[PDB]
C-alpha cells in the first residue's frame, strides 16, 4: 500500500487470482445504502440460478 | 418445473399449474410436503416469461402506430 | 371524598409485604390519606382538606389486578399509560387451551407478545388484563384476541415482529 | 430578489399577476391522478419490511439492563406526531366505544353514513408506519365488517379518480396482510360482494394499461427506428 | 384484425402467468406463515435468513 | 440553451461542521465544504445553496421559523442567507474563528463563540430590506479565559450556558436585569468542557468534558448555591468525547468520541439506552431532531452523515461522499442517476434530485478509473488500475465480468459496442488497445498502432466504429466489425487527451495539450473545425510554486470534453478551475463557470495575497500542525513524493482544484462535473429568463388568456409557446380539455414540437396528472411521430426525459394495478377451505 503510494499510483497490477466467492440469495433492496429509495427489486440469484 | 425453464414449452406448464391451482385445495398443495422446493423453483421463472410476454404486448402498438398513419393518409 | 378498592384474597400478601413501597406515593407524592379496612379486606382513600384520589384508585387497583410494585408505580406516574381488563369467553376445548396458547411454554409467548407490543400483560385464568398506552394495549389485544380465536404461530410471530418495529418507528 | 412582485400596471388572475399557476388538483373526473405529495411513498408502501431490514445495523447495540420499560412514553412535558402517541378521545369487541382509534371510529361512521370520505382523508393523511399499522389491525375474525368497510371505502375512493395509487397500494397491503382469511371465507356474501364491487370499478383501470403501453411502444420505435 | 387476434392471444397468455404468479407465492407465503420459524428479534432473524438463504458459488476473477 | 445557473453538489454528503436539522425536521442542512446542502428527506429531494464561502465552514445555524440562516466559516466570515428565497442577505465579517453560532428559540437573538468572547446580536428581520449594517449588537462578554468550545440557550431565550477549552462553564443572562440569577461559573472537570445543557426545567445543569465525565449540577444546600450532586463517566479508555448534544425534553444525552462509537444516554440516571459505531473515524458532528427521534450523526475524515432513530433502531440514511478523489462520472441513459467511480477503489450510483447514494460497488483493489453504461442502463461498465476491467449488472447488483489482459497493465479508460458485444480498453503504459468479448469472457483482439500511451477511446454510437487517441499526437480510427481490420489515423498538432464522439457518430472533437478542441469528420479524415481556448481558462496559482499563474503550463488545456446530445455544443474542463461551454458550429464560449471559490483549495486564486510571502516562504507552506490539541492531528504521516495516491493526510500539499470528467444529461439540459469538491450539476430552468420566440407586439400574457377563455386553444397554446412563459403554458396546457387533445396535438406547427416535449418531460416526472399527461403524450406521438424519427437529435433529449416518465412513474403503477387484478382473481377464483 505504501509503495504505490509513494510511486504515486503508476505501478504494475497483481498477477492473477482465480478466486471463489460465494454470494448469498436476498433482494438487491437489501443489498443498498441506507436511503429512503431504491434502485431495483430484484433478486441476487438468477431463476437459472434457483 | 422442468418444462417451465424452457420459453418454449412454458404455456403447456402454466395452464397445467393454472388448473392445479383451481381445482386443488390451497392448504392441501401447501401441506404437501416437497410443495416449496417446486413453487420456489418456478416462482422466478414465470415472472421471467410475464415480463417478456408483456414487452411482446408492450412492441405489439406498432401496429396501433401504423394504423394512425394510414388513417391520417387522407 | 373516598373510593374502596377490594383487595381479593390471592393478592393480600403481597399488600401487606410491598405495602411499605405502595403508600409513600399515596401520601406524600398525592396528597391522600389512605386506610386499610382488615375488616372488609378493602383499601380506603379519602381527601384531606390540604383530581388525583382516581390515580391513586388506580395504582392500587392496578395492584389489586395483578400488576406488580414497579408496574404500579409506572402507572400512577407516566400520564399517558392505560390498562384494559377483559376475560375470554370467546372447558377443556375453548377455555382450558386458548389460555395455554397465550401463555405458550414457559409463558415465552407472553414474554414475546409483552416485548413486540411494549405493554405488559398479566394473564389470570380467563381474565387478561393489559397494561400500556392506547395503541399498544390496541396491538396487543388485537393479537390476544388472535391466538385465542385461532391464528398461526408464525403468523402471529410475525405479525408482532412488524408491529414492534412500526411501533417504534417514526413516520 | 427576495419576494415576488405583482406585474400589475401603476398609474399617476392573481397567479398570473405573480406569474405563478397552482397546478389543479384534478383536471377532470374522468382523468386518474396520482397524489399530490411525494412519488416514493407508493414504493414505501409496497416494500417497507425489506427497506427496514435493509437499514438495520449489522450488530445488536449495547443497551443497558436496569432500562425503564416505558421509555417510549415517558417523556416530559417538538411534541411527538406518530401512531404510538395517540390518546383516545371522549361492551368488548376489539377497540370498545372509549378505547376506539380514530380509524376505526372514522371507518364505523363512514360505514353507517355510507361516505368514507374522511376515512380516505385520514388514509392519505397519516405516515406509512401508521398506515401499515391501521391496515395490519383491521378484525379479520368473525362477522368480517372492518375488512369489507375498508374495502368498499377503497371501491368509493377510486370511483373519484383521485390519489389512487395509494388506493392501488392500499387494496395491496390488504391483500398481503390478511388476504388469507379473505381466501379463507371465499364465497362468504358480504365479503365477496365487496370484491365484486371493487373489482366493477378497478376493471376499468386498463385505460393506463394501454396508454402506457402505446406510449412505451410507439416512442421505442421513434427513437430507435 | 391481425392487431386484435394477436394481442387476445397475448393477452390471453399472460393473464394465465399472473395468475400463477400470484397463487404460487401464495401458497408459498401461507407454508411459511404456517410453519416458518418464531424471531421476534430483527438481528436473529436476518441471521437465520442468511443461515436459511439459497448459497451459490462463483468463481471470480481478482 | 447557455444559460446554466449552479443546481446541485452530488456526492459529499458532510465535510466539516456542524449538521442542523428544520425545526420540522424534514430537512437536515449539513455542510458541505464551503457550499451548504440542504436534504429533504421525506419529500425525497435535495438542493445545495448558490452561495459560496472562501473558506470550508464551519458552524452553521437556522432559527426555528425555518426563515434564515447563518453559516460560518473557520476564520469568522459569516455570510447571513435567506432560506426561503435562497438569496444571501449579508456579509459579515467577525474576526476570529467561531467555534459556534446559536439562535435563540424564540428566534430573535443569536450569539456565537467568536475566540473567547460570547457575543450576542439580534437578528435582522426578513421582511425588512437590506441595509449596509442590518446587525445590531446586543452585547459580548469575557468571562473564560480560553476559548469557548459551545453553546447552548435555554428553553426560554433568556440564558445561555457556554464551555470552554478553559476547564470551566458560565452561564450568562441575556438582559442585565436577571445578571444575579446568572452569574455562576462551573469548574471540576480535568479536561476542555465539551457541552454545558438544561434540564427541561431548568434546575439542572448537566456539564460533559473532553475526558469523559458529565456532571449534574444542582441548585441545593450542602445556603443554596449550586452544588454538584453527581458525576457520572463513560469509562472509554483510550477514546475521549468529541461531540456532545442534548435533547432535554426526552432526557437524551448523546455522545460521539474519537473512536467511531457513540453512546447515547437518559441523562439524570446516567442509564446506557445505546451503545454503537460509526465506523473507525471519530464523530465530528452530533445533532438532534426537534422531536428528538432523529440523531445525525457526521464524521468529517471519510466525509460520512449517518441520521438514525434510535427508538426502531435503525438508519434513516447511512451515506458517506468522496472528497477530491473522484476519477470518472456516468449518466444513467435516463438522467435520473450518476454514477462515480472513485479512486479509493469504487463505485457509488447516486440519485440526483435525492441526493443520496443508492448502491456501492467495491471490487476493484485500486482506483477506479472509468465508467460507461451499455444496454441501456442495464449493465455498466468500469475500469481501474488494478488491472481489470469489469462488468456490473444494475439489476442484481453483481460483477459477472471481469475482462484482463496477459501483459499485467493499468487500464485508464473504456469503451463499449452500443451493441454491447465488445469492450475496449487503453491503457498509459502499453500503447495497444484491448479488446474483449462481453458474451464470452475472452480477449478478441489487440489493437496496436499507437506509438504513445492511448489516453482517450470512445465508440461511435450509430456506425460503430472505434476512435482511440494517444499522446502521440495522433487520433487513429479502427473499422473492428465485418472483414475490414481498417485503420484511418488522423494526426494532429501535439499530444491529445480526452477525445469524444458526436451522438450521430459523422465526427470527433479531440481536446489537444496545446489547448485547442479540433472537430474531424470520421468518414473523410479532414479537419471540420477547432476552438481556441487555452485564453479563456481560469489557471490559479498554486501556493508552493514559484512561477506566476500567466507563465504556467499547468492546466491551461482541458483533459475532458464531453458533446451536447444535439451535437451542437461541448462542455469541457481540466486541471484548472474553469469549466468551458462552446457551440461547435461557431467555435465560440458560450459561458464559463467558476468551478470554486474555496482558498482552502490549492488552483483557485489567480493572485495570491503578498501579506502572505514573508522573508522566508510564504505563510501558507508554514506547517502549524504541531499546535494541535491532540495526536492524530498533530501526527504527519505523509510519505514525501507522493501525487494522486490516496489519504488526503498522505499528500502533505493542498488539495488542488480539478475537473476530472465533464457529462451533459441525456435527458433535460444540464451537465455534471467531477470536481475535487463533489458532483458538481448545473442546469438551466425556464421559470426565470424571459426568452420569447418570435412575439409580437400583440402577443402577450392577457391576449393568452383572452384566447383561452375564448377557446381558441391552439392560438392560446401557440401564444405561450411564443412568450415561453413557464406557467403560461402550464395554465394553457392544463386548460386545454381532453375532447380536444388530438387536433391541437396536430395542428401545433413544428418549430413548436421540441418545446412543447421538453415541457411534456419536465413537467411529467413530478406532476400528478398521469393519464393527461399520457394522453398528450399519445397524441403528439400519434399525430407527428415521423417529424421526430427524422429528426433525431433534436428530439434526442426530449423523447429520453418522456420515457424517463412512462417506465418510471406510470409504469410503476402500472406494475401495482396488475398485481392487484391478479391477486383479486387467484382469491375469489379458487379453493379456500380448511
Amino acid at each position: 500500500y505504501k509503495l504505490d503510494v509513494l510511486s504515486s499510483v503508476h505501478f504494475v497490477p497483481k498477477p492473477a487470482s482465480t478466486s471463489l466467492e460465494i454470494r448469498v440469495e436476498t433482494p438487491t433492496i437489501s443489498m443498498e445504502d441506507a436511503q429512503p429509495l431504491y434502485m431495483s427489486n430484484a433478486s441476487s440469484l438468477a431463476p437459472q440460478e434457483i | 418445473r422442468d418444462w417451465n425453464t424452457n420459453a418454449k414449452t412454458h404455456t403447456i406448464a402454466q395452464r397445467t399449474i393454472r388448473c392445479i391451482l383451481m381445482h386443488h385445495n390451497i392448504a392441501k398443495l401447501s401441506e404437501i410436503p416437497g410443495m416449496v422446493k417446486i413453487v420456489d423453483a418456478i416462482i422466478p421463472y414465470t415472472q421471467r416469461h410475464f415480463t417478456r410476454v408483456d414487452n411482446l404486448v408492450e412492441q405489439s402498438y406498432i401496429l396501433d402506430y401504423a394504423l394512425v398513419e394510414m388513417d391520417k393518409l387522407f | 371524598e373516598s373510593r374502596k378498592i377490594m383487595v381479593p384474597p390471592h393478592r393480600m400478601t403481597p399488600l401487606r409485604n410491598s405495602w411499605t413501597k405502595i403508600y409513600p406515593p399515596l401520601v406524600e407524592h398525592l396528597k391522600l390519606q389512605v386506610r386499610m379496612n382488615l375488616k372488609t379486606k378493602s383499601v380506603e382513600l379519602r381527601t384531606n382538606p390540604k383530581g388525583a384520589l382516581q390515580k391513586g384508585a388506580d395504582f392500587i387497583k392496578a395492584f389489586t389486578l395483578g400488576f406488580d410494585l414497579d408496574d404500579s408505580i409506572a402507572l400512577l406516574r407516566l400520564d399517558d399509560l392505560y390498562i384494559e381488563t377483559f376475560e375470554v369467553k370467546d372447558t377443556g376445548d375453548h377455555l382450558s387451551r386458548a389460555i395455554g396458547r397465550i401463555a405458550g411454554k414457559d409463558g415465552k409467548t407472553k414474554f414475546a407478545i409483552e416485548n413486540a407490543t411494549r405493554t405488559r400483560i398479566v394473564l389470570a385464568d380467563s381474565k387478561i388484563h393489559i397494561l400500556g398506552g392506547f395503541t399498544h394495549i390496541r396491538m396487543a389485544r388485537e393479537s390476544v384476541v388472535s391466538l385465542i380465536l385461532g391464528s398461526p404461530p408464525g403468523k402471529v410471530y410475525g405479525n408482532l415482529r412488524t408491529v414492534a418495529s412500526r411501533l417504534k418507528e417514526r413516520y | 430578489q427576495f419576494k415576488t412582485v405583482s406585474t400589475r400596471t401603476i398609474d399617476e388572475l392573481n397567479d398570473i399577476d405573480f406569474n405563478t399557476y397552482t397546478s389543479l388538483e384534478q383536471i377532470d373526473k374522468e382523468l386518474l391522478t396520482l397524489s399530490i405529495g411525494p412519488r416514493s411513498k407508493m414504493n414505501t408502501l409496497l416494500h417497507l419490511d425489506v427497506i427496514r431490514k435493509r437499514s438495520k445495523p449489522k450488530e445488536a447495540p449495547k443497551k443497558s439492563e436496569k432500562l425503564p420499560f416505558f421509555l417510549q412514553l415517558s417523556g416530559e412535558k417538538s411534541v411527538r406526531e406518530g401512531i404510538a402517541h395517540e390518546t383516545p378521545e371522549e361492551f368488548k369487541v376489539t377497540g370498545r366505544l372509549g378505547f376506539e382509534s380514530h380509524f376505526t371510529k372514522q371507518l364505523r361512521e363512514g360505514s353507517q353514513s355510507k361516505d368514507y370520505s374522511s376515512l380516505l382523508a385520514t388514509l392519505i393523511n397519516f405516515s406509512p408506519a401508521a398506515v401499515d399499522l391501521e391496515i395490519r389491525s383491521l378484525n379479520s375474525f368473525e362477522p368480517f365488517d372492518e375488512i369489507v368497510w375498508f374495502i368498499d371505502a377503497l371501491t368509493q375512493g377510486l370511483k373519484s379518480n383521485k390519489n389512487f395509487e395509494l388506493y392501488e397500494t392500499f387494496m395491496s397491503l390488504l391483500f398481503k396482510a390478511h388476504g388469507d382469511v379473505i381466501h379463507a371465507n371465499n364465497k362468504n356474501q358480504d365479503i365477496a360482494s365487496a370484491l365484486q364491487n371493487w373489482e366493477d370499478v378497478h376493471k376499468k383501470e386498463d385505460r393506463l394499461d394501454d396508454l402506457v403501453k402505446f406510449c412505451m411502444g410507439v416512442a421505442a420505435f421513434v427513437t430507435t427506428a | 384484425r391481425v392487431k386484435t387476434e394477436l394481442r387476445s392471444a397475448l393477452k390471453s397468455t399472460e393473464d394465465d402467468l399472473g395468475f400463477n404468479v400470484q397463487g404460487l407465492k401464495f401458497v408459498k407465503q401461507q407454508w411459511n406463515l404456517r410453519h416458518n420459524y418464531e424471531f421476534v428479534d430483527e438481528y436473529d432473524q436476518q441471521e437465520k435468513e442468511s443461515n436459511s438463504a439459497r448459497k451459490r458459488v462463483f468463481g471470480t476473477v481478482i | 440553451k447557455s444559460d446554466f445557473k449552479f443546481s446541485n453538489l452530488l456526492g459529499t454528503v458532510y465535510r466539516q461542521g456542524n449538521i442542523t436539522f428544520s425545526d420540522d425536521g424534514k430537512q437536515l442542512l449539513s455542510p458541505v465544504g464551503n457550499r451548504v446542502s440542504v436534504f429533504d428527506l421525506i419529500n425525497n429531494k435535495s438542493f445545495t445553496f448558490e452561495y459560496e464561502h472562501r473558506k470550508n465552514i464551519a458552524a452553521i445555524d437556522l432559527n426555528k421559523q425555518g426563515t434564515l440562516l447563518i453559516s460560518i466559516d473557520e476564520d469568522g466570515r459569516a455570510i447571513l442567507v435567506n432560506f426561503k428565497a435562497r438569496n444571501v442577505l449579508h456579509h459579515f465579517n467577525f474576526k476570529e474563528k467561531c467555534s459556534a453560532v446559536k439562535f435563540s428559540p424564540d428566534g430573535r437573538l443569536f450569539a456565537l463563540a467568536s475566540g473567547r468572547f460570547l457575543q450576542i446580536w439580534k437578528t435582522p428581520d426578513v421582511n425588512k430590506d437590506r441595509q449596509f449594517a442590518p446587525f445590531v449588537r446586543h452585547r459580548v462578554h469575557a468571562g473564560h479565559f480560553q476559548d469557548i468550545t459551545s453553546l447552548t440557550w435555554s428553553q426560554d431565550s433568556r440564558f445561555i450556558l457556554t464551555t470552554s477549552k478553559d476547564l470551566s462553564a458560565k452561564i450568562w443572562s441575556v438582559d442585565s436585569e436577571e445578571k444575579n440569577l446568572a452569574a455562576t461559573t462551573f469548574n471540576g472537570h480535568r479536561d476542555y468542557v465539551m457541552g454545558a445543557f438544561f434540564s427541561h426545567d431548568q434546575e439542572k445543569i448537566y456539564t460533559v468534558s473532553k475526558d469523559g465525565a458529565v456532571f449534574v449540577w444542582e441548585f441545593t444546600k450542602r445556603k443554596y448555591s449550586w452544588r454538584i450532586t453527581k458525576k457520572h463517566f463513560f469509562y472509554a479508555n483510550q477514546a475521549k468525547v468529541k461531540c456532545v448534544t442534548f435533547h432535554p425534553a426526552t432526557r437524551l444525552l448523546a455522545v460521539g468520541f474519537t473512536s467511531g462509537e457513540f453512546r447515547l444516554y437518559d441523562l439524570p440516571d446516567f442509564t446506557l439506552i445505546q451503545q454503537l459505531s460509526m465506523g473507525q473515524n471519530p464523530v465530528n458532528t452530533v445533532s438532534v431532531n426537534q422531536t428528538g427521534e432523529w440523531l445525525a450523526f457526521g464524521s468529517s475524515k471519510l466525509g460520512q452523515l449517518l441520521v438514525y432513530e434510535w427508538q426502531s433502531e435503525s438508519y434513516i440514511l447511512k451515506q458517506q461522499g468522496h472528497f477530491d478523489s473522484t476519477n470518472s462520472l456516468a449518466y444513467s441513459p435516463d438522467g435520473s442517476r450518476v454514477v462515480t467511480a472513485s479512486e479509493d477503489g469504487k463505485i457509488k450510483v447516486w440519485d440526483i434530485t435525492s441526493g443520496f447514494c443508492l448502491a456501492t460497488f467495491e471490487e476493484h483493489t485500486s482506483s477506479v478509473t472509468a465508467v460507461q453504461f451499455a444496454k441501456r442502463g442495464q449493465v455498466m461498465f468500469s475500469s481501474s488500475l488494478d488491472g481489470t476491467v469489469r462488468a456490473w449488472d444494475l439489476i442484481r447488483y453483481r460483477n459477472f465480468r471481469t475482462f484482463t489482459g496477459t501483459e499485467r497493465i493499468q487500464f485508464n479508460c473504456l469503451a463499449v459496442d452500443p451493441s454491447g458485444e465488445v469492450v475496449c480498453a487503453g491503457s498509459l503504459d502499453n500503447f495497444d488497445i484491448h479488446v474483449w468479448s462481453v458474451q464470452t469472457g475472452q480477449l478478441l483482439d489487440a489493437l496496436s498502432g499507437h506509438e504513445g500511451p492511448v489516453s482517450c477511446l470512445s465508440f461511435s454510437q450509430e456506425n460503430s466504429v472505434l476512435a482511440s487517441a494517444s499522446w502521440d499526437k495522433t487520433i487513429r480510427i479502427w473499422s473492428i466489425f465485418g472483414r475490414s481490420q481498417q485503420v484511418e489515423p488522423i494526426e494532429v498538432y501535439s499530444d491529445v487527451l480526452a477525445l469524444s464522439m458526436r451522438p450521430d457518430g459523422k465526427e470527433v472533437a479531440v481536446s489537444t495539450l496545446k489547448g485547442q478542441i479540433s472537430i474531424f469528420n470520421i468518414e473523410d479524415a479532414k479537419q471540420v473545425g477547432n476552438i481556441d481556448c487555452r485564453k479563456d481558462i481560469i489557471s490559479g496559482r498554486f501556493n508552493q510554486d514559484r512561477f506566476t499563474a500567466k507563465n504556467s503550463e499547468r492546466s491551461k488545456f482541458f483533459t475532458t470534453i464531453h458533446y451536447s446530445f444535439d451535437g451542437m455544443a461541448i462542455v469541457a474542463g481540466g486541471n484548472n478551475n474553469s469549466i468551458c461551454l462552446y457551440d461547435v458550429p461557431n467555435e465560440v464560449l458560450l459561458k464559463r463557470f467558476i468551478v470554486s471559490r474555496n482558498m482552502a483549495l490549492n488552483g483557485t486564486l489567480e493572485f495570491l495575497n503578498s501579506k502572505k510571502m514573508t522573508e522566508a516562504g510564504s505563510l501558507d507552506l508554514i506547517d502549524d500542525a504541531g499546535e494541535n490539541s491532540d495526536l492524530e492531528d498533530r501526527i504527519d504521516n505523509s510519505l514525501p513524493g507522493s501525487q494522486r495516491g490516496g489519504d488526503l493526510s498522505t499528500r502533505k500539499m493542498r488539495p488542488e482544484v480539478r475537473v476530472t470528467s465533464v457529462q451533459f444529461s441525456p435527458t433535460a439540459n444540464a451537465f455534471a462535473a467531477a470536481s475535487t469538491e463533489g458532483l458538481l450539476i448545473y442546469s438551466t430552468n425556464d421559470t426565470i429568463l424571459f426568452d420569447p420566440f418570435d412575439l409580437d407586439v400583440d402577443v402577450t400574457p392577457h391576449s393568452t388568456v383572452e384566447a383561452l377563455r375564448e377557446k381558441q386553444f391552439l392560438n392560446a397554446l401557440v401564444m405561450a409557446f411564443r412568450l415561453n412563459e413557464e406557467y403560461l403554458i402550464n395554465k394553457v396546457y392544463e386548460a386545454i380539455p381532453i375532447k380536444e387533445i388530438p387536433l391541437v396535438a396536430s395542428n401545433i406547427p413544428a418549430i413548436y414540437l421540441p418545446r412543447i416535449l421538453k415541457f411534456i418531460g419536465d413537467f411529467a416526472i413530478e406532476s400528478q396528472h398521469i393519464e393527461f399527461n399520457l394522453i398528450w403524450i399519445k397524441a403528439l406521438l400519434s399525430a407527428s411521430g415521423g417529424y421526430i424519427n427524422e429528426h433525431k437529435y433534436l428530439f434526442s433529449t426530449a423523447m429520453r426525459s418522456i420515457q424517463r416518465f412512462i417506465v418510471r412513474v406510470a409504469k410503476e403503477v402500472v406494475n401495482t394495478t396488475t398485481d392487484n387484478k391478479y391477486t383479486y382473481r387467484f382469491l375469489v377464483s379458487t379453493d379456500g377451505s380448511m
